[PDB]
């Protein structure tokens, strides 16, 4: 199974759509899962997402409406454990040494956070992080250049293959990393 | 009854049979005398109109055996002449007056010489002609007899061949108003309560008549001079002579759809000029409407010249369906509409360019409206449907609605409609807005759209009331948020501006409202904040700038702070310091500094959960950690202040989690002393973990006790590898040696194996213990 | 018919005046011709026995008059010798042997030296007779006429007269066996469709049976050695032989009433073995209650010898009712236990000291019970309601309960009652138990009651137990009164042992049940908290103990707090505070800590009503303000806690009179620091006052506006005359003054009236007025 | 008239009956007025009450079932206004300054008042207060000692004379207090 990996849209707040090209990316029936991040804020937002899939995955997001949703969630996909939080409540912000900390106490393989609305996919200590960034590109003060993205991971069984999809110029560039259980 | 028929058609076979068996056995007179019997079957007349057609039908076939036997014996040269005189012997006028017709296109086809005075005397002698019914089917077959053979220009001209086609034309408009008469007579002709009968009956004759002007088209020789000077005068006299509806309008729709537009072109100002003096019973409307579709597929027909520049079409038949419509008396103003929209159409196909024209519309529309005294309508009149559907073609075919602000007589249209209706519009037309990107306007523009805003957003079933209704709320949003975007692509000096007139009607707009409204106004005024920055060569009062507008929206905010909220508020505090840090501009961090106080204010005032404190708190502790400009004179009080109000929380649990978050307070913590770093005395890092330490001393929760030492623990060991030598290895040593003589005295719990997990992996790591 | 008896009644009035005009004259034999005249009125078979009876008294009463009259006459000296054969001369045997009785007895008195052979001879003649009724008549001729010549201990002992108490118990015994004889002779004759007729003519004539054992009863000579040896003796060879049951039970009940005691302690037991060998058919049960109704009597009978020790009765009685059940067919189980009550009884009030006995009597029943394999007993069964009559003799007659306790088998009788009647009797039991006040209990007895409890609150509904009142809705209050008034009187680890053996208890009680019972229980860990301040000389583990008992409550109380109710917890949780601090032990502000934010944190979740807000809040304030061991580091901050909370309530009127209210949180407030002397933060108090000003000042509703202002302004004078110099008299000028300029803008009303007085009164209260 | 006072009976939380002794001196026919400030609790306490006389009243106290009970109520007694709280109202609890700040409000000539579980009878400012105390000497966590009690009061007119019922040790000690209108 491919799982995808959104959040930070900010709509409407910052943003009124996810970019023109994306929207032609991301179409039903590809999509088994869905672990959302970051404030899409409106239920719009919501509802759309649950058209590219049915099992949708959400996180509370320091700016999103509905309270209902989780700080956290932890999610099971094949082999792979899996924790979702929005980022905001990981101090500093996008510190590895706070998120390696969470890591530890959730006792998940790989860990999805957002907040920072910069692309990241990295390994510490046999563990895998992963930040999809921000699917519109939603403007974020400390950071003044943002790229709008996402990302769909594969799983296979015991190894994951996550594809990103970064928004530069008009085209849209890709980029491949692989992590496999240690 | 219908057996009349079927018995007739039997004697009429049967004396067609001997008839035509006479003409065979070439004794002519013989069957002269079964076809004149045979046509006596014709002088019953209480057939069906239906059924009487189907005997003339009948005969008409067999009479065709005889004229091609005729033609042919012509052709042959055996000819005996004098047949009139011989045929009139026939008693009645019936087998004289077919033989006549008969004849006669037997010696045209064999003496063309001989066409023009045989038609003239066919023409003049058929005046006697007063009975509705066999006149009629005579005439008939006078047209079929006549379908080719009539004079043509391009055809052989031999002086002893005399006629042309104005003797044609003429022969044909002469019989068509004989024919007419006689057919608008059958009106009146029997009981007036078979009227419904009669018109029943005519309609099903119309054919016959429109076929005269069929016959006219195939006339090669019709030029549009002939067009122009014979045939509409020649019409035109008939039809405003004859008063009736019924036939004008059957006929003229003929013609409508039967000429080709180059002569309907040189024609106009005639045919509209009669069109106007007709009938006041005639639906003039689906007329008009016809002609309408008929010029519009002419207008975007192609392989054309397209419109003449000479040709003002529009100029045109604008003043003569004005004229129209004061020559009408009773007209529904919804049917002056369905017209308004086929002229909207029309407009639009021919001249999208012209917008002046569009507007001469708008005004006799408008003034149409007003003389009209109708209050707002409401959804169940047509009127305010028609009047839908004509401005979604304006609103539908202009993609640009940026086009439409260059209409000012559009505005004015709104005033006529209902509330419920304008609600409905006004949703589809910004749907519009947003769907067709249009962007960026023109700041008065940007006025009369904001004003349609203000209409939005202040009025309800048609005058501002509130009668409630459980429904969605959030439709008006979204749009508000796309208008704000595209506002933000002008230049620096005209944001202050637009952003000014986006103030005020904000401030018009409520209380219900404005939370989510100003937001992105917010983050406008920020992104343009940095404009100014980015943009600190080129401009001098730049850092002004930033001033004035950090003043501005410090109101905003105090605005939205009225209407009793906090959390918001907070936040957009938090996002404006964070901005005026970053650009650093002078007097930036007096101005930093009272819109934290402000912040503050909104914290102790605006506290309200236990929840809602850590949110509070760490939203505070994540801005203040790494704002820097403050000096420690600044920077030194609002620390102390700090850590007074958290050291005061609620829940012991919390207070723990919140007192060791405090740490990164005195680590993080750098002011403009020694340049931005921090001066790094342990020292305080030791009293803040000690705070902790004692809070952790007093909870006394076994769960919740090893669970909190577990994470003090990771937090020594950032600190002792961060290089902190206060941090002794001994503190640490005797700690985990407590932690261990804890540990064991446990239940079993889905947590403790986690905190066994957690600290062993801990453990595993650092390699240094 | 009646007729019959009044013929003769009237001419027995006319022979019995015939009588006395004879009488008269002292014509004898003439009167005594009529008496025969008479006696054949009586050969008549028509005659009710009553309607002999009645005839027959009148007969009685009126030859009386004759008998005295005769017996003068004899006294006179005019005596007749050879009477016997004249008395032979009437035709009629009656006339005869009346007259030889009549003579007899005057012969006796005048020669007292015929007396013993005149009674021989006249109980020997008696064989003439044969018929049942008329020979009881006769015989109660001859009862009266004996009653008194018999010979006994009170007659002189005269040297003629003769016949001794032999003679009288010989003539006795024999009358018995013969009037037993004839009456049951008349047992079968007739017809036998006459069983009714002739058990109520048994019936009838019973009283003339029981009239010869009345007679005996009379005579002084019946003493204790000749009943013991001859007289008992032989009457019960004739009373078992009868072998009957309606008469053996009738005598028998005459035997019951008619001996003394003096003769039943000497002959009960061959009295009893002959009371064993009895017919089948007799009700036994009604002799031996009146046998128990005498010896009870006897048992509680003062001035009495008692009953001997050595003859231990109810052990006697006990087996041979044992023999005598198992000598009955099916006798009914009910009336068993109705004899079982009777002995309860009589073992109890005549043997009170052994108790071993009721113990031996209630394990026999409970083999009794055993042996019969019977389902639960029916609702309408009169085996529970005399089941029930049985143990209440214990229940109340016994006051000690704890002898009860020690009847193993008083819980297993408790099985036959069926749910509905176990309900039913072991509420009716236990409340009994209860309205004895009961002391200490030791644990076992505790168990023992806590068995009580669980049989009577609650096992599984027999069936889904339908409810239009569950109980006596609460009738269970007594029940937690009794536990906790005897907990007090065990001393004191026990008890918190108990204490929570009783919180297992009723835990498994029920589910709507506990919530009334824990809060006593509550209370009890007070008291015994109490007790422990109490030991405070001897004991320094106290303090242990304290922390042991006070988790083992909130323990409790969490339990409680799942059954999820919120106010009444939140007072237990104040009076739980409350105690901890009292006490004072070490961690005792800790505490008091949890106890104020576990209310807390009730109060914020479960929040509904504006009512139960304002209640919970002010109670809160309220209760905390006396809490004073806390640390100035620690008080102050829950002082904010608490005011911050308040702040955020919704009305405002309420929010005004509350932030006033907390003034007194901030001046009546003590530091730690001052060594008990009130920390005095006037400055605090004052910003206090200042912001409920400004909340006052926005009131803008007048009748509590200025209410509101008046106790804000009682609140300055207060602390104006309480030495604050910040209050100033300028303050309190500036809002009279105001007050005084807004009064007047004021419709009148019952309270401005009050306002003006109160004014008045507290300016003058100042001694400045 | 004479009137009977008392409350805090707290059956049967604290307590389970009014003391042995007391119940032999209550019996109907001599009171015409009974008026109560505590929380008697049950309702089975309203009906004895109801048996001493016909005309009861009473205020809601602290620990009442039924909430239909008045906060407070003023009735008169022949030429005497007198007040009724239970007491729990006035802050700080028995503080004879808020009581007396509380009598001008409700203009009474005597206010009766309990919740501290202690009589007392005193005048203050030509007015007079009144604290049954608690009939059946229930607990009360500020005074370990609490002694039973109830008070009668026999007004002629404009004249009263408060009868202070204690019982200490076995037998009952009563007490008199005058009090007369200004």
């Amino acid at each position: 199974m491919l799982v995808l990996v959104l959040g930070d849209l900010h709509i409407p707040h910052r943003c009124n759509s996810l970019p023109a090209k994306f929207k032609k990316l991301l179409v039903p029936g590809k999509i088994q899962h869905i672990l959302c991040t970051g404030n899409l804020c409106t239920k719009e937002s919501y509802d759309y997402l649950k058209t590219l899939a049915g099992d949708v995955h959400i996180v509370r997001g320091d700016f999103d409406e509905n309270l209902n949703y989780p700080e956290q969630k932890v999610v099971t996909v094949g082999q792979f454990k899996i924790g979702l939080i929005h980022g905001h409540q990981v101090i500093p912000w996008g510190d590895m040494a706070s998120l390696a900390l969470l890591q530890r106490q959730f006792d998940v393989d790989i860990l999805i956070s957002g907040h920072t609305h910069k692309f990241e996919a990295f390994e510490h200590e046999n563990k895998f992080y992963i930040n999809p960034g921000s699917a519109t590109g939603a403007y974020n003060a400390l950071e003044t250049n943002i790229i709008p993205s996402f990302v769909l991971m594969d799983i296979q069984a015991s190894t994951v293959v996550t594809y990103v999809y970064q928004l530069i110029g008009d085209d849209v560039k890709v980029e491949r990393i692989e992590y496999k259980k240690p | 009854q219908e057996k009349l028929l079927d018995e007739a058609i039997q004697a009429v076979k049967v004396q067609s049979f001997q008839m035509k068996r006479c003409l065979d056995k070439n004794k002519l007179m013989d069957a002269l005398k079964h076809a004149s019997n045979m046509l006596g079957e014709l002088r019953t007349s209480m057939l069906s109109p239906k059924s009487y057609y189907e005997l003339y039908m009948a005969i008409s076939d067999e009479l065709h055996y005889l004229e091609v036997y005729l033609t042919d014996e012509f052709a042959k040269g055996r000819k005996v002449a004098d047949l009139y005189e011989l045929v009139q012997y026939a008693g009645n006028i019936i087998p004289r007056l077919y033989l006549l017709i008969t004849v006669g296109v037997v010696y045209v086809k064999s003496f063309p010489q001989s066409r023009k005075d045989i038609l003239k005397d066919l023409v003049e002698m058929c005046r006697g002609v007063q009975h509705p019914l066999r006149g009629l089917f005579l005439r008939n077959y006078l047209l079929q007899c006549t379908r080719n053979i009539l004079p043509d220009e391009g055809e052989p001209t031999d002086e002893e061949t005399t006629g042309d086609i104005s003797d044609s034309m003429d022969f044909v408009l002469l019989n068509f108003a004989e024919m007419n008469k006689l057919w608008v007579r059958m009106q009146h002709q029997g009981h007036s309560r078979d009227r419904e009968k009669r018109e029943r009956e005519r309609q099903e004759l119309r054919i016959l008549v429109g076929t005269n002007l069929v016959r006219l088209s195939q006339l090669e020789g019709v030029n549009v001079e002939r067009y122009k000077q014979i045939v509409l005068t020649g019409i035109l006299e008939q039809v405003v002579n004859c008063r009736d509806a019924l036939a004008q309008e059957y006929l003229m729709e003929c013609i409508i759809q039967v000429f080709p537009d180059e002569f309907h072109l040189q024609t106009l100002n005639p045919f509209l000029r009669a069109c106007a003096e007709l009938h006041q019973n005639v639906n003039v409307k689906n007329i008009i409407i016809a002609l309408i579709d008929r010029l519009a597929l002419f207008a975007h027909r192609e392989d054309g010249p397209g419109i003449p520049a000479d040709i003002k079409l529009f100029d045109i038949f604008s003043q003569q369906v004005a004229t129209v419509i004061q020559s009408r008396q009773d007209m529904p103003s919804e049917d002056v509409v369905s017209l308004q929209v086929s002229l909207i159409n029309l407009a639009m196909k021919c001249y999208p360019d012209r917008v002046d024209y569009v507007d001469k519309v708008l005004e006799t529309t408008v003034e149409i409206f007003n003389k009209l005294n109708l209050e707002h309508i409401a959804t169940s009149s047509a009127v305010s449907k028609e009047l839908t559907r004509l401005l979604k073609i304006p609103v539908d075919t202009y993609n640009n609605i940026l086009t439409v602000l260059k209409l000012k007589h559009f505005h004015p249209l709104f005033e006529y409609f209902d509330y419920e209706s304008r609600k409905s519009m006004s949703c589809y037309v910004l749907s519009n807005v947003l769907d067709y990107n249009t962007e960026i306007v023109s700041q008065d523009q940007v006025d009369s759209i904001m004003n349609l805003v203000s209409t939005l957003i202040q009025d309800q079933p048609d005058q501002p009331v509130e009668d409630p209704d459980p429904e969605d709320f959030a439709d008006e949003q979204s749009l508000v948020g796309r208008f704000i975007h595209l506002l933000r692509s002008e230049d620096p000096d005209q944001q202050y501006l637009i952003l000014n007139t986006a103030r005020k009607h904000f401030g018009a707009g409520g209380n219900q409202r404005i939370r989510f409204t100003l937001p992105p106004l917010v983050f406008a005024a920020y992104q343009l904040a940095f404009r100014y920055k980015e943009n600190s060569k080129v401009d001098d009062k730049w850092e002004k700038k930033c001033q004035k507008i950090f003043s501005f929206a410090h109101q905003t905010i105090s605005a939205l702070i009225k209407a009793e909220l906090a959390e918001l508020p907070l936040r957009l505090f938090l996002q404006g310091a964070l901005a005026a840090g970053e650009i650093g501009f002078e007097n930036h961090e007096t101005v930093a500094y009272e819109f934290m106080s402000q912040a503050f204010s909104l914290y102790e005032d605006e506290i309200s959960d236990s929840k809602a404190q850590l949110a509070a708190i760490t939203l505070i502790i994540g801005t203040f950690e790494r704002m820097k400009c403050f000096s420690e004179e600044n920077h030194e009080p609002l620390r102390t202040q700090c850590a007074l109000a958290a050291s005061k929380l609620l829940k012991k649990p919390d207070q723990g989690r919140a007192v060791s978050t405090c740490a990164h307070l005195f680590w993080s913590g750098r002011n403009t002393d020694k340049n931005g770093e921090e001066l790094h005395g342990g020292k305080r890092v030791m009293e803040c973990l000690k705070k902790a330490l004692k809070i952790a001393n007093q909870c006394m929760d076994p769960s919740l006790q090893v669970q909190l030492f577990i994470e003090i623990l990771n937090r020594y060991i950032y600190f002792y590898e961060k290089e902190n030598d206060a941090v002794t290895i001994q503190v640490l040593n005797q700690l985990i040696q407590k932690i261990r003589e804890d540990l064991p005295n446990l239940e079993s719990s889905e947590e403790t194996e986690q905190i066994n997990k957690h600290f062993h992996n801990t453990l595993e790591h650092l390699r240094l213990r």
